């Protein structure tokens, strides 16, 4: 072992392992070699250098030199052998133009967006719909006032969130140009942010998760109709006492560290900022609260020629097309401003703009009225997934295994006890009986393809218990209806 | 790792 | 920047 390969650190070979990974750093002064974690740089950092110089060399050295900005039109904007080459979707070089002919993007229709005053509106708008259980359309609701939302009052910015958070809390954070997304540390963040005059690269962070910070989960909330119709929610309801031991004597208790944690974000973007467009994993619905800032969605319907255009524009390797411009005019433009928020159903193709520095809350979540357009998403990520390859990370945190348990904790009870009566579930929860069927069908589909190649936290046994059990009751509730 | 809203 | 891994 030379003593050349030990890490300026911590003074180490092996970093004791956020993940350091097995990544080292050299410095261009010293040459002494450093563990990525004992360098002093952060995950953004690791590829804007060309000369790093380490913490003990920068003194008389002075900072570490980022390569020149030689492509703007690339994501690797730092690459010579890339200026020939074509714009890319949104690279410095296209956001700036996309701007400049943004608004030409149509309005939409009555029938995609429906724009209420407030919530007590909207309340009313979604009722004549059919509610949840119909959900399809996109809501803009321009004042909160009835929504029952919890948020924080205005004057509440990235400040506050840092200092509740922690300066350290590190946040996967969208490195626009690059369009990539790399850990940045909060405080490292709101620097940034509050520079608004120096900016090579521009920041957006999507990612920050805080349902489980004790102070945060109280200051924003998800709209109550949310709350009441989330799958998740009624898998591991914030409960206490009472309510919470007949959770564990029914066994229907369910891990902290299982449950999908997706729906109380923050996002905060610098101006000029662009996410490129997407469906949200496992084709949740969202609630998107803007408290700071304005926002410019960009948006398709979940129709299945839309759905064949993503999927193409998803697995195809150009990188040089606006997907609004092969998308035969399916997308529209929405604009929406401070203290105005965004309900989306299932399988909205969405991308955004940031026209103006942002502070938003918002949530994902899935629900029994959109089950089918949840299940056609998740076949629709895995088809690109075929082609393609993404961390696990960007798509929905147990899928799967929240099915099976609502299966199990919530619909194969409703439809046992309905049938140790009467009892038709038509007469009062058909809405629990088509959902059933949904989800039956497609669990054969997950259950015929583990036996035909293994599985992959719930046991192959398990599951067939539970299916045979759902078949049982399933069979024995149509009896009741082949009679009635 | 893609530019995307991200839950690990 | 030079790197590596092991
Ligand atoms: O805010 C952004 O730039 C992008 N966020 C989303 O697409 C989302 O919240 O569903
Ligand atoms: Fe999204
Ligand atoms: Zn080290
Ligand atoms: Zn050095």
């Amino acid at each position: 072992p030379k003593e050349s390969d030990r890490c300026g650190g911590c003074g180490k070979f092996t970093h004791e392992d956020k993940k350091n990974d097995f990544q080292w750093i050299g410095c261009d002064s010293c040459q002494t070699w450093y563990h990525f974690l004992c360098s002093g740089l952060e995950q953004f950092e690791y590829y804007l250098y060309e000369k790093f110089f380490c913490p003990k060399c920068v003194p008389h050295t002075g900072h570490s030199i980022r390569y020149k900005v030689v492509a703007p039109h690339r994501y690797r904007w730092y690459s010579p052998n890339e200026k020939h080459l074509g714009i890319e979707v949104g690279s410095k070089t296209w956001i700036e133009d996309f701007i400049t002919r943004e608004n030409t993007v149509p309005s939409p229709t009555d029938d995609e967006v429906c724009i209420v005053e407030d919530g007590y509106e909207f309340r009313r708008e979604f009722e004549k719909l059919g509610g949840a259980d119909n959900w399809g359309k996109v809501f803009m609701v321009k004042d909160m006032d009835g929504l029952n939302m919890t948020m924080p009052k205005p004057g509440f910015d990235l400040e506050d969130v840092v200092k509740i958070m922690g300066s350290d809390y590190e946040v996967d954070t969208i490195d626009v140009y690059n369009q990539s997304t790399y850990s940045m540390k909060l405080d490292t963040f709101r620097k940034l942010f509050r520079d608004t005059k120096n900016r090579p690269l521009l920041y957006n962070f999507l990612s920050l998760e805080f349902s489980d910070n004790n102070e945060m989960k109280e200051i924003a909330k998800p709209p109550r109709f949310v709350q009441e119709i989330s799958m998740v929610n009624r898998l591991w309801p914030d409960v206490s006492g009472a309510e919470y031991i007949k959770l564990l004597q029914r066994e229907e208790y369910l891990p902290e560290d299982q449950r999908p944690k997706v729906e109380q974000f923050c996002l905060a973007g610098m101006a000029g900022s662009y996410t490129d467009f997407h469906v949200d994993f496992g084709g949740s619905s969202v609630y998107y609260h803007i408290l700071k800032g304005e926002k410019i969605f960009y948006i398709a319907a979940p129709t299945e020629q839309n759905f064949a255009a993503y999927q193409a524009h998803e697995t195809s390797p150009d990188t040089t097309t606006w997907f609004g411009d092969i998308a035969n005019g399916a997308v529209k433009r929405v604009v929406i401003k401070e203290g105005q928020t965004l309900l989306i159903p299932a399988g909205w193709i969405h991308a955004v703009l940031t026209p103006v520095d942002s502070l938003v809350f918002g949530g994902n979540f899935l629900h029994l009225g959109n089950l089918e357009m949840q299940m056609r998403v998740y076949h629709l990520e895995n088809a690109i997934r075929k082609e393609i390859r993404s961390e696990e990370k960007f798509y929905f945190p147990n899928f799967e295994l929240l099915h099976w348990m609502y299966m199990r904790n919530v619909l194969l009870e409703k439809i046992t006890e309905a049938n140790q009566e009467g009892s038709d579930m038509r007469e009062q929860e058909k809405n629990i009986w088509t959902a059933s069927q949904i989800m039956k069908a497609e669990m054969e589909r997950w259950m015929d393809r583990e036996l035909r190649l293994g599985p992959e936290i719930l046991p192959t046994d398990d599951k067939n218990k539970i299916m045979i059990s759902v078949r049982k009751q399933i069979e024995i509730q149509t009896k009741i209806q082949n009679a009635k | 790792k893609a530019a995307r809203k991200s839950a690990p | 920047a030079r790197t590596k891994q092991t």
